[PDB]
């Protein structure tokens, strides 16, 4: 939850209202997203990450 | 009142945190600041 409150803090500060913060957590988040797409790693619906 | 003649709150054209990557509360105030300070605060420390 420590990552589902922050990116739904950044996502609701970059959109709706608007600040020039909060998007260096989404490239943050989005470089997270880009390092997992480096390996495949299968995942079933219990484990979807 | 002062924010709203200097359009510095959240909704108007001024507002910092559109512009700065920084919060609203850790921005200084000669820029679009958040002069929200408590009485307490105000009257010993000072203004600033």
């Amino acid at each position: 939850m420590s990552d589902k409150n922050l990116l739904k803090r950044a996502l609701l500060g970059y959109s709706h209202k608007r600040q020039k913060s909060m998007l260096y957590i989404l490239g943050l988040f989005k470089f997270l997203m880009k390092l997992s797409d480096e390996t495949f790693q299968h995942e079933r619906l219990g484990q979807f990450s | 009142k002062v924010e709203r003649l200097y359009g510095t709150a959240p909704g108007m054209v001024n507002h910092p945190a559109a512009y700065l990557q920084v919060k609203h509360t850790d921005t200084p105030i000669p820029l679009g600041g958040n002069g929200a300070m408590s009485i307490m605060e105000l009257a010993t420390a000072g203004i600033g």
